[PDB]
């Protein structure tokens, strides 16, 4: 039917 | 309050294992089959009343992974503390002799999302009828899980739900007989 | 068989809904090994270290506009939107209880296979309601969008006597009653 | 730097093949390729949600794509069909803003003999114009070029100029019927009459054409139409 | 699915305000706006999921809960000409996706029309020549030639920033020799009073 929406993972800051 | 829809993800480092799932008052709507890369709705109907395109969620796991590997390092390779589950077991409906009914194994309140579950009809493992939920979130951040085994009730059989976890030193077996 | 040190990260986005969708809160949460470490809460409108482990995740995430602008709209574009998609089969799921009574001198009202969780179950003796020593295992979530619970009454019956179990649930406009006689 | 994609300009023989590069330093996990036919919508060919994931767009056919790293999304055309003459655009985003590279104008040809450089001529303003407006428009004509891949610019005493200029954003076809019609394009530079009447002042219409490279085979009598600049120029007439 | 741009075309005199408009299906969200300038560069104007953002001459409101955004444009400039796209992301799929656009044309507002057609010569060899039709006001239009061995470019706006003075001009040329500037443009509808050379 209608689409379920997501929210995208925020990337932690690189090493 | 009134309602709560959780988008829940984990990634589990050495086992290289992952999950993407949606919760609604602590009931799975659907999860993604990482192997198969497709939606698995918790009940058929959900698939007829909603759809879900899974491409973003798949990436989310990859990011959760990269993210985990950074935390692992930053935290000085601090590992998790195992938390044993609370395994109760009870029946679907009023167990009346010789009438199709289902046994539920509640695996509650445990951490790391890893458990061997095995049922035991008189002490002999049986895997015909079984299904099971995946890993469900909780507020404390431990995990919930469910296993089903449908059966015909008898006067004869003992059943045990045999769960194995790194919390326990020995598999927890929980007895069900028809009292 | 045997095994070794485990390391775990969780990301959960919780949409919380008050009074339809009139008040909405998004709670974004990171957990490393059972330790929440940073969050975004739409009523705070920016990330917070929950612990010092998360400190630099906050600082960095808060340094990015689109991340912040996205989360701050999430309440409408993500939570409200999905309420809208799920509403009819989640907020409005009605599955009606099945009841039984029996003895195991003690008494059992078994209520099963039903959905939404809220339910009230009262015990009746010839009409007059019985408050004393209702034992109630409490409410149990089956994993499959149905619930169950058991209510006991400690009373030695006498002959004649009509004990009745009343059950009330938003899937039936009328109460479900189921009687037992010794 | 946002998104950077290369060949801004390509000529590609029929049945031959090719790769557009697309590269982004902002850590975007989401990247996409579009094609846009002139005067039309962006149609999605392929898109990629993160490393090692890709998915077909609305028109994925005759194209292919890879994502081994976050940073790059190359797009491969295997078998250049003429239906693939279009403008290709790379984009990335992640939590919010969409970013587009500067685009890639690909023209697919039956043969390279279809390609021609511009001829460029400058025409000096009319006395009539001057006498009437006290102003003086220069015109530059870039004629007979194929691909439409040119960047025209004006130079006054050896310095690029923007005030005064207007250049057709759309080039016309010398032969609107003919399929690979050779093209033409015009630009204007209007100055004050006094500015033009001063013979110490010097004007150059300089067109950069994007044609063939060191590699492409060349087999005709006329000169190889390589990537090149063509010009014409003029000086003030104090009369 | 989809993204539905209101006005499919819009033509205004510089200084005017513009409202552009976009409605979108419950299948997509997170709405952005882009400008495609007429050399086809794709500029981002806003990310604008919800509420109001403003940026100099431009602001946009998105009523997330009603699935429409408005892009307004004060004091529009001729350089804002081109096509405007609202973009959006499909929920779950993360497909960036685009309305059909709105072509915008902002016409210079010409105070002292002085329409005319001049002859310019090639600075190398007097033979070769072009016809300039210039200083018409923004209400005049230029037709693509009837004789198609003759070449008429579209009008284009030039800004003499020095004098804060804008002029429109068109270019017609050909290497026939019945072709003259007297009759270069009588294929277009040309203002009553155009100045005609020699």
């Amino acid at each position: 039917g209608e689409l379920i929406g997501i929210l995208n993972a925020a990337k932690v800051p690189a090493d | 309050e009134e309602h709560v829809i959780i988008q829940a993800e984990f990634y589990l480092n050495p086992d290289q294992s992952g999950e993407f799932m949606f919760d609604f008052d602590g009931d799975e709507i659907f999860h993604v089959d990482m192997a198969k890369k497709e939606t698995v709705w918790r009940l058929e109907e959900f698939g007829r009343f909603a759809s879900f395109e899974a491409q973003g969620a798949l990436a989310n796991i990859a990011v959760d992974k990269a993210n985990l590997e950074i935390m692992t390092k930053r935290s000085n390779y601090t590992p998790i503390t195992n938390v044993p589950p609370e395994v109760t077991v009870l029946t679907n409906s009023p167990v009346e002799l010789r009438e199709p009914n289902v046994l539920i194994c509640f695996i509650d309140k445990f951490t790391p999302p890893v458990v061997n579950v095995t049922w035991l009809r008189n002490g002999k493992p049986v895997t015909t009828g079984v299904s099971e939920t995946v890993f469900l979130p909780r507020e404390d951040h431990l995990f919930r899980k469910f296993h089903y085994l449908p059966f015909l009730p008898s006067t004869e059989d003992v059943y045990d739900c045999r769960v194995e976890h790194w919390g326990l030193d020995e598999p927890l077996l929980k007895h069900w007989e028809f009292d | 068989g045997d095994t070794r040190p485990r390391f775990l990260w969780q990301l959960k986005f919780e949409c919380h809904f008050f009074n339809g969708t009139e008040r909405v809160r998004l709670l974004e949460r990171c957990i490393y090994n059972q330790e929440e470490s940073v969050r975004f809460d739409s009523d705070v409108g920016e990330y917070r270290a929950v612990t010092e482990l998360g400190r630099p995740d906050a600082e960095y995430w808060n340094s990015q506009k689109d991340l912040l602008e996205q989360r701050r709209a999430a309440v409408d574009t993500y939570c409200r939107h999905n309420y809208g998609v799920g509403e009819s089969f989640t907020v409005q799921r009605r599955v009606e209880p099945k009841v039984t009574v029996y003895p195991s001198n003690l008494l059992v009202c078994s209520v099963s296979g039903f959905y939404p969780g809220s339910i009230e179950v009262r015990w009746f003796r010839n009409g007059q309601e019985e408050k004393a020593g209702v034992v109630s295992t409490g409410l149990i979530q089956n994993g499959d969008w149905t619930f169950q619970t058991l209510v006991m009454l400690e009373t030695v019956p006498r002959s004649g006597e009509v004990y009745t179990c009343q059950v009330e649930h938003p899937s039936v406009t009328s109460p479900l009653t189921v009687e037992w006689r010794a | 730097a946002g998104v950077t994609q290369t060949p801004k300009f390509r000529i590609l023989k029929i049945g031959q093949s090719m790769t557009l590069q697309c590269t982004q330093d902002m850590n975007h996990n989401y990247m996409y390729w579009y094609r846009q036919d002139p005067g039309m919508g962006l149609k999605l060919i392929y898109y990629s949600v993160g490393a090692g994931i890709t998915d077909k767009g609305e028109v994925p056919n005759g194209y292919n794509v890879s994502r081994s790293t976050t940073e790059d999304f190359p797009l491969r055309l295997e078998l250049a069909a003429p239906s693939q003459t279009s403008v290709y655009f790379c984009a990335s985003t992640y939590h919010g803003t969409g970013y587009f590279g500067e685009g890639s104008w690909l023209t697919v040809v039956e043969d390279l003999n279809k390609v021609f450089p511009p001829e460029v001529a400058v025409f000096e303003p009319s006395e009539a114009e001057i006498s009437h407006t006290q102003k003086a428009t220069l015109v530059c004509l870039a004629t007979g070029f194929f691909p439409d891949h040119v960047e025209l610019s004006w130079w006054v005493n050896g310095k690029e100029v923007h005030s005064g200029v207007c250049t057709d954003p759309q080039p016309l076809k010398e032969q609107p019927a003919l399929n690979d019609s050779r093209y033409a394009l015009s630009s204007r530079l209007r100055v004050s009459a006094t500015f033009w009447q001063n013979p110490r002042n010097h004007f150059r219409c300089q067109v950069q054409f994007y044609g063939l490279s060191e590699n492409d085979e060349w087999t005709q009598d006329r000169a190889k139409p390589v990537t090149q600049i063509v010009s014409a120029e003029a000086w003030g007439r104090a009369d | 699915i989809q993204v539905e741009q209101s006005p499919p075309d819009l033509i205004l005199q510089e200084g005017a305000n513009s409202t552009l408009r976009c409605n979108f299906s419950d299948s997509v969200n997170n709405l952005q706006w882009f400008h495609q300038n007429p050399w086809g560069q794709l500029i981002n104007l806003f990310y604008i999921p919800s509420g109001t953002k403003q940026n100099g001459r431009l602001s946009a409101t998105t009523v997330a809960t009603e699935r429409y955004s408005l892009l307004y444009i004060s004091s529009s400039q001729t350089t804002d000409s081109g096509v405007y796209f609202c973009a959006a992301l499909i929920q779950g799929a993360q497909k960036l996706v685009f309305g059909q656009g709105t072509r915008l044309t902002i016409n210079p507002n010409i105070q002292n029309p002085d329409p005319a057609v001049y002859q310019l010569r090639d600075s190398k060899s007097s033979d070769k020549s072009v016809c300039l039709f210039t200083d018409f006001d923004s209400q005049t239009n230029v037709s693509q030639s009837k004789d198609s061995d003759v070449y008429i470019t579209d009008k284009c706006v030039l800004d003499m920033r020095s004098m804060d003075f804008k002029s429109n001009s068109a270019v017609a040329w050909s290497n026939k020799s019945d072709f003259a500037c007297a009759n270069a443009f009588n294929n277009s509808i040309i203002p009553e009073d155009t100045f005609f050379p020699s």
